[PDB]
DNA sequence: AGCACAATTTAACACTTTTGTCAAGC
DNA sequence: GCTTGACAAAAGTGTTAAATTGTGCTATACT
């Protein structure tokens, strides 16, 4: 934070979780999750499933 | 000891019947340099029971 | 018999508070918002308690005289000058 | 009170929904005066918010008869209505800092953890102030420099 | 895993201070407050300052606040070492700590480096008082002003001392004498000291039912009475019919049967447009008419 | 349980207005967070109140 | 803990208005 | 059948004196 502090931002607590939910495109996060390909036989897709 | 010795026990405050009537506990105060009174010490009747707050209890 | 008074909160929300026709209408009212609200019509006569909450400056002034503080500030400034 | 409703639906109660429900924010952690034994103002049991203790009686008493109902006392701020409202009206608490609903955090599987790809052991460290989380990042400035 | 563990791992990171460091931070803080106040006062008094110097004072504030934060973060351990002793007295450990930190904050605001005393000497007072004062304001579900919490503890102290001297619980007279107050006061005080019990407790055997289930709602309506009350209103209606049209109205207004709010003789006489004495005379005759056996015998059962 | 929540919440406003360090403030938000957790599902995390 | 001090609430009270009441009378 | 003026009690209302209540503070050093 001392260096590079003006390039990013970080916080703790519920308000930080509140922010991650703020900038969260529900549809975008869904389409990338719509990937029924990308292997999937393993749990990695089930984890997304 | 060492951190108390020779603890005392005075005669009972009131009689069993008198305790059950007044709703008090059948107890005899105990004592222990500076002398200290530790508190009223419950006592066991001849029937092997205790009077705790006017009621006749039995320890199992 | 019902009087309808409207108050305005600092954040911009408004509330309707029915009162009795005969009784006085307050100027400020604790609203559902949880904030104080001023009535819109009737003039406010709001006699603010005007009690200034005690601050850290008050606690320092009552032990250091302004001269002692001035001398300290000179020490600090004479110190920052030397650092240059 | 018709006794015939078709559906019954739930949903996440938003902060606004909660604020709309409430009849006023409870500001103090007080219950009742240790002497008068009456509900303290601005606190829990506050008649000014939840409701009066006696039917059609405000706190101070300037309004006592059933004559006036639906009005509020300009002194104690108590609405003159049945004492039952004391069982139907809710309050609310405005938080100086947001807080996570434990049901969606610790509830297995973590509804929030699955919603953002944060392992429950990682998410637990975030909302409980055990680690920092990167909220934003400037890609153009990080690349140009 | 555990939160109180986390708070300790962070305060332990800060480096404790020696006597010399405390005074330096103390100086920087006082210089920060005066520098900030001087800049505000100069605008009020329409005064200016050298450009370079004015900008130097502004930095004195940034350095002053860093001193304030640094001074607190070093003595956080002291707050905890004092907060350990008040656990289990009806206040969570953390709450004691945070209240201690509140006291700690004030100590920093009032500490005096010129006296040459170690900081922990003067901070223990405020931190200690901050915790005790907190318990008197928050420990009890039904709050008691500190002065009453003060006397309650004083009475228990006398009680415990008198208990140790006499070998028997001191009576209200003995306890009132030693405390220089009326025996009735100690009784009134002993009523205030009692704390509430949990409705959610389980008095029934093996969780058969919680305690709250046995609480009557004495305000709930009584079906038989709401019916008798309704029959009484109907029966009075008939009794009102025997009286004069105006005479029946006077009885209604005088007791407020119609609008639910009684009216004084003047008010009643104002609606009928006669003296307030005339209404008094009319009412008395109504009662005599009402006490007649024919009209009155039916209503005795309603007690 | 409400008392623990409203107490810690109020103390937070106090600390925020006092410009207290982040260790104390963050320690308060964490305490506030746990008070609401106890109010809703006490014991679901950590030792119950 | 304890005490000082300020702020606030409660009491106390004097005083005025209001309300109920008696008598005598229109 | 109603009103008058007396008188009182009761109900208010403004002015003061307790009391109650809330806040600040305590300097060996104490982490
Ligand atoms: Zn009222």
């Amino acid at each position: 934070q001392d260096r590079y502090g003006e390039y990013f931002t970080g916080a703790m607590g519920a308000e930080s979780i509140k922010k991650l939910i703020e900038n969260f495109d529900i549809d975008a996060e869904a389409e990338s999750l719509r990937e029924v390909i990308r292997s999937g036989k393993g749990q990695k897709k089930l984890r997304a499933l | 000891s060492p951190i108390f010795s020779d603890p005392r026990f005075d005669e009972v405050k009131a009689s069993v019947d008198e305790c059950k009537d007044k709703d008090m506990t059948y107890a005899a105060p105990l004592f222990v340099s500076q002398t200290v009174f530790m508190g009223d010490f419950p006592m066991m009747t001849e029937k092997g029971t205790f009077i705790i707050n006017g009621t006749e209890r039995v320890v199992v | 018999p019902r009087q309808v008074a409207r108050y305005r909160t600092d954040n911009g929300e408004e509330f309707d508070v029915p009162f009795a026709d005969d009784a006085e209408i307050p100027g400020t009212w604790l609203c559902r918002n949880g904030l104080e609200g001023t009535l819109i019509e009737g003039d406010v006569p709001e006699p603010k308690k005007v009690k200034p909450p005690r601050t850290h400056w008050d606690m320092l002034l009552e032990r250091r005289s302004v001269e002692e503080l001035e001398e300290l500030l000179k020490e600090r400034l004479d110190l920052i000058k030397a650092k240059r | 009170d018709v006794n015939f409703f078709d559906e019954l639906r739930i949903g996440l109660a938003t902060a606004d929904d909660i604020r709309n429900w409430s009849y006023g924010e409870v500001k103090k952690p007080e219950t009742i005066n240790y002497r008068t034994l009456k509900p303290e103002k601005d606190g829990l049991f506050c008649e000014k918010i939840f409701g009066p203790t006696r039917d059609w009686e405000c706190y101070c008493g300037k309004y006592k008869r059933v004559r006036f109902k639906g009005i509020i006392c300009e002194r104690c701020g108590v609405e003159v209505t049945r004492a039952k409202v004391r069982r139907e009206r809710m309050g609310h608490i405005e938080l100086a800092a947001p807080v996570t609903h434990i049901w969606y955090f610790k509830g297995v599987p973590s509804r929030l953890g699955y919603l953002l790809d944060l392992a429950p052991k990682d998410l637990e460290k975030i909302i409980y102030f055990a680690a920092y989380v990167i909220t934003s990042v400037d890609d153009e400035m990080r690349h140009n420099e | 895993a555990d939160s109180v563990r986390a708070y300790l791992k962070q305060i332990g990171k800060v480096a404790l201070l020696n006597a010399e460091e405390e005074v330096e931070l103390a100086k920087r803080i006082e210089a920060g407050l005066y520098a900030t106040q001087k800049l505000a006062e100069l605008a009020e008094k329409g005064e200016k300052l050298p450009v370079q110097q004015r900008r130097d004072m502004q930095w004195i504030c940034r350095d002053g606040d860093r001193a304030k934060n640094h001074l607190l973060e070093a003595n956080l351990r002291l707050v905890v070492s004092l907060a350990k002793r008040y656990t289990g007295r009806g206040m969570a450990f953390l709450d004691l700590i945070q209240e201690g930190n509140l006291g700690l904050i004030r100590a920093v605001e009032k500490f005096d480096y010129t006296k040459g005393y170690k900081f922990s000497t003067y901070a223990t007072w405020w931190i200690r008082q901050a915790i005790t004062r907190a318990m008197a304001d928050q420990a009890r579900t039904i709050r008691i002003p500190v002065h009453m919490v003060e006397v309650i503890n004083k009475l228990g102290r006398i009680q415990r001392e008198l208990l140790q001297d006499l070998g028997r619980e001191p009576t209200p007279e003995e306890l009132a004498k030693e405390m220089d107050i009326t025996p009735e006061k100690v009784l009134e005080i002993q009523q205030y000291a009692r704390e509430p019990i949990s409705l959610d407790q389980t008095i029934g055997d093996e969780g058969d039912s919680q305690l709250g289930d046995f609480i009557e709602d004495s305000e709930a309506v009584v079906a038989v009475d709401a019916v008798s009350f309704t029959l009484l209103q109907d029966q009075l209606q008939s009794v009102l019919e025997t009286l004069s049209e105006r005479e029946a109205g006077v009885v209604r207004l005088r007791f407020g049967l119609t609008d639910g709010q009684p009216r004084t003789l003047d008010e009643i006489g104002q609606v009928y447009g006669v003296t307030r004495e005339r209404i008094r005379q009319i009412e008395s005759k109504t009662m005599s008419k009402l006490r007649h056996p024919s009209r009155s015998q039916v209503l005795r059962d309603y007690l | 349980l409400y008392r623990r929540v409203i107490n810690r919440n109020n103390r937070l406003k106090r600390l925020i207005d006092l410009g207290a360090p982040e260790i104390i403030v963050n320690n308060e938000k964490r305490m506030l967070q746990e008070s609401v957790d106890a109010l809703f599902d006490n014991g679901r995390r950590g030792r119950p109140v």
